[PDB]
């Protein structure tokens, strides 16, 4: 299945770790271009070109885990994420075979709604490098950014309570794990996906005296944002303004 | 034997001094200026600041759980006022 | 006019994650030659001395 849609303002991440308040920023990073269409996916390899934007929402906790590689085979390594119940386990490990996920016959839970100790997906474990554990990433609307620049793989995630809705909410850090692997294909795993993917726009973040991001232009989506990056500001008064060539 | 081939020896440190001209280096962010403590609210993963002419404002210390601010200590030129050097000497 | 600095200082975080030097050197019964251990140290601070 891969019904698309439309991302209305979703994807926005706080580019660095510094801290500004009242003052519009412009910045040149990977991000999701606004209004941009993504793919919903339900009951495959994605193509994780530039990054990717990862979404999902429900009232159990079905989602969990990702795998990341390039090749899924004995030549290069390969990434691995899986939350547990109370901990995280994210080993970059080499995996050979993958037979079949794993899949009750029934799955049925309108009587039975346990299914634990049922996981083995690596066939093989081979020598490996980084084995990080840490809280739990997930917990409502939850949002990630997976990127790879400059030997670093960097996580983002929020929690945005719904009533992809309108809206604005930034994306906050969560773990730079150091893996230095190659990224080219990646795959989620099982017990409604919103998958995007980011190019090298531009932007205009806008701070909050606290030190948060409120609002964001892209820059390069109808001319009045043009006119409003090179104004520098978000209110735009009567005239003739020169944007580009 | 141990070969060779993120493994890195520890950095020492040294005690935090405020409201002087001191040198300081928070994390590889080198500098010159007075340290006093800031009444700034920053995020949990945040660690810098920056202002809108893009200088360092305020630094949070990696130790312990405080953000201080960067002033550059006092500069300036100076000027001498005096009468007529035949009307007097005085400066 | 200008005010020079008085001192230097340099603030790091807290030392921690200090690499397994204290077990490698330590075993209390180490093996043969033919059969020698292997240690990956990664992702830890030295402290060589
Ligand atoms: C982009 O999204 C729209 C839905 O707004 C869809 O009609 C279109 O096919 C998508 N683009 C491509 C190349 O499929
Ligand atoms: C987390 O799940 C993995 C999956 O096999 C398991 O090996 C590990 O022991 C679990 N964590 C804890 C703290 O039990
Ligand atoms: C790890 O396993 C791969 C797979 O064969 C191998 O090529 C590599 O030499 C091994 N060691 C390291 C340090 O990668
Ligand atoms: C990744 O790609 C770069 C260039 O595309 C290449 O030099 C490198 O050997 C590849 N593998 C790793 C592990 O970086
Ligand atoms: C900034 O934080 C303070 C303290 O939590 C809060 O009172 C204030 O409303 C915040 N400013 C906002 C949300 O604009
Ligand atoms: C570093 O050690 C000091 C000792 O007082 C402690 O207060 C501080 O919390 C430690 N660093 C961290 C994790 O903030
Ligand atoms: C200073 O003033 C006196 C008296 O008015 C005058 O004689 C003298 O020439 C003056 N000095 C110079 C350098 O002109």
């Amino acid at each position: 299945t891969q019904s698309y849609t439309n991302s209305f303002t979703r994807g926005v991440y706080y580019p660095d770790k510094v801290f500004r308040s009242s003052v519009l920023h412009s910045t040149q990073d990977l991000f999701l271009p606004f209004f941009s269409n993504v793919t919903w996916f339900h009951a495959p390899v994605l193509p994780f070109n530039d990054g990717v934007y990862f979404a999902s929402t429900e009232k159990s906790n079905i989602i969990r885990g990702w795998i990341f590689g390039t090749t899924l085979d004995s030549k290069t390594q390969s990434l691995l994420i899986v939350n547990n119940a109370t901990n995280v386990v994210i080993k970059v490990c080499e995996f050979q075979f993958c037979n079949d996920p794993f899949l009750d016959v029934y799955y049925h839970k309108n009587n039975k709604s346990w299914m634990e100790s049922e996981f083995r997906v690596y066939s093989s474990a081979n020598n490996c490098t980084f084995e990080y554990v840490s809280q739990p990433f997930l917990m409502n609307l939850r949002e990630f950014v997976f990127k790879n620049i400059d030997g670093y793989f960097k996580i983002y995630s929020k929690h945005t309570p719904i009533n992809l809705p309108q809206g604005f909410s930034a994306l906050e850090p969560l773990v730079d794990l150091p893996i230095g692997i190659n990224i080219t294909r990646f795959q989620t795993l099982l017990a409604a996906y919103y998958v995007g993917y980011l190019q090298p726009r531009t932007f205009l973040l806008k701070y909050n005296e606290n030190g948060t991001i409120t609002d964001a232009v892209d820059c390069a989506l109808d001319p009045l944002s043009e006119t409003k990056c090179t104004l520098k500001s978000f209110t735009v008064e009567k005239g003739i303004y020169q944007t580009s060539n | 034997v141990l070969s060779f081939e993120t493994v890195c020896g520890p950095k020492k440190s040294t005690n935090l001094v405020k409201n002087k001209c001191v040198n300081f280096n928070f994390n590889g962010l080198t500098g010159t200026g007075v340290l006093t403590e800031s009444n700034k609210k920053f995020l949990p993963f945040q660690q810098f600041g920056r202002d809108i002419a893009d200088t360092t404002d305020a630094v949070r210390d990696p130790q312990t759980l405080e953000i201080l601010d960067i002033t550059p200590c006092s500069f300036g030129g100076v000027s001498v006022i005096t009468p007529g050097t035949n009307t007097s000497n005085q400066v | 006019f200008r005010v020079q600095p008085t001192e230097s200082i340099v603030r790091f975080p807290n030392i921690t994650n200090l690499c397994p030097f204290d077990e490698v050197f330590n075993a209390t019964r180490f093996a043969s030659v033919y059969a020698w251990n292997r240690k990956r140290i990664s992702n830890c601070v030295a402290d060589y001395s």
